[PDB]
């Protein structure tokens, strides 16, 4: 049950600073080094530095020497990384990673990531609008497609979840990349419901939920 | 600083093939190489440590080989869920810890035809002053597809945004979401709205349409 849970996504203007967190659980925080690695959009992985959660010692990479600061709070078993004087080149997903062994050090447990978007825009929670299909020749034996449209959200760190009207979860989450337009993003989710279920069922809707770091939102999608 | 270089940078294989990704070092790093797997939208995961040691819980089809300069990750029988970018990492000359550029694995499969769905703007969104018409293509392969929007048999250009997914982890197919954007006004000025999908699994282009407010 080793786990590393990081802070949420953030939007920061050029010149600003960001501090990301990494709460560790399932081991002795002070007995294992904690590294930070980042991944720009579409590019590979870049080591940033490490911290000894026990001594407070740090070693950063030259690229970031003088602009990064890695801290820890051993009472909440949390680790921190603060990058200052932010530039566009720093828009990326920042991961924390535990290290093991002293010879062949290997990052055996990684975090979830924390997207940092360096832009001129402002943050916004999404607005959800339902999508019901209207065909010129609906076929009973065909599956029924319903959808959800999220609009005007920044940063692009949205998670579409779906649930039946009986509360249970829908494991048919079809997820599409977001699309940027007007400084804010828009995304689409789709669920295909079997005909066996919408025929034999009297549920009238399905609930589309979205999780965004600036506000979680929900909407009911009619079931044709 | 030791530079790790992966070969190929993108690899295509079908399910059940042997996959061999190579990682070379600028200078000897003995057995101090680790192999990680990153699935789209997720964090890296340790597959192999110390060149040849499998991390508990990793499938046994993954295997590490190598010493010195040339190292190799091998997947005995590729499976649809092995879609990912694989990265090698050296822990010999630290700092800096250095990674390879990444090898993207693309799963090759038989042709699969898209399923097309048109979705008209919602009444709520229409009250916002905007009108988004969606067209969804579902589970197709190969990735190459064409979505052409037609309002009153008028080919629409400059108003549609598309978004393709990454290969599914079970059937290795793609899905796509095109969206036309008109102002509530402009949307209330025309009648028929359609998308025509072109894909080599369709023996001819497939159009799906709806009539404004006849929904
Ligand atoms: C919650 O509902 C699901 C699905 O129910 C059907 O589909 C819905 C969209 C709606 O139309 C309902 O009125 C329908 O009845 C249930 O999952 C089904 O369970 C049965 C028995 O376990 C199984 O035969 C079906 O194949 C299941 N279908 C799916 C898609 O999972 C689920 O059991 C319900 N949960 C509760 C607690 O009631």
């Amino acid at each position: 049950q080793v786990q590393l849970v990081q802070s949420g996504a953030e939007v920061k203007k050029p010149g600003a600073s960001v501090k990301v967190s990494c709460k560790a659980s399932g081991y002795t925080f002070t007995g294992y080094y904690m590294h930070w690695v980042r991944q720009a959009p579409g590019q590979g992985l870049e080591w940033m530095g490490w911290i000894n959660p026990n001594s407070g010692g740090t070693n950063y990479a030259q690229k970031f020497q003088g602009r990064v600061t890695m801290t820890r709070d051993t009472s909440i078993s949390t680790a921190y990384m603060e990058l200052s004087r932010l530039r566009s080149d720093d828009t990326a997903v920042y991961y924390c990673a535990r290290a093991q062994w002293l010879v062949v050090t290997n990052f055996d447990y990684w975090g979830q990531g924390t997207l940092v978007t360096v832009s001129s825009g402002s943050a916004s929670a999404p607005t959800l609008f339902p999508l019901v299909s209207c065909e010129n020749s609906p076929s009973d034996t065909s599956s029924v497609a319903v959808g959800c449209l999220a609009q005007d959200f920044l940063p692009d760190s949205i998670t579409f979840s779906w649930k039946y009207k009986n509360n249970s979860d829908i494991s048919s989450t079809r997820g599409f990349p977001s699309v940027l337009r007007g400084g804010k993003y828009a995304a689409t989710s789709q669920v295909l419901l079997p005909s066996k279920d919408v025929m034999q069922g009297t549920d009238e809707h399905v609930v589309c939920k979205v999780q965004h770091p600036n506000g979680n939102k929900e909407k009911n999608v009619p079931l044709p | 600083d030791i530079q790790m270089t992966q070969s190929p940078s993108s690899l295509s294989a079908s399910v059940g093939d042997r996959v061999t990704i190579t990682c070379r070092a600028s200078q000897s790093i003995s057995s101090y190489l680790n192999w990680y797997q990153q699935k789209p939208g997720k964090a890296p995961k340790l597959l192999i440590y110390a060149a040849s040691s499998l991390q508990s819980g990793v499938p046994s089809r993954f295997s590490g080989s190598g010493s010195g300069t040339d190292f190799t990750l091998t997947i005995s029988s590729l499976q649809p869920e092995d879609f990912a970018t694989y990265y090698c990492q050296q822990s010999y000359s630290t700092p800096p810890w250095t990674f390879g550029q990444g090898t993207k694995l693309e799963i090759k499969r038989t042709v699969a035809a898209p399923s097309v769905f048109i979705f008209p703007p919602s009444d709520e969104q229409l009250k916002s002053g905007t009108a988004s018409v969606v067209c969804l293509l579902n589970n197709f392969y190969p990735r190459e597809a064409k979505v052409q929007w037609k309002v009153d048999n008028a080919l629409q250009s400059g108003n549609s945004q598309e978004s393709v997914t990454e290969q599914d982890s079970k059937d290795s197919t793609y899905s796509l979401s095109s969206t036309l954007t008109l102002s509530k006004a402009d949307y209330e000025k025309h009648k028929v709205y359609a998308c025509e999908v072109t894909h080599q699994g369709l023996s001819s282009p497939v159009t799906k349409s709806f009539n404004r407010g006849e929904c």
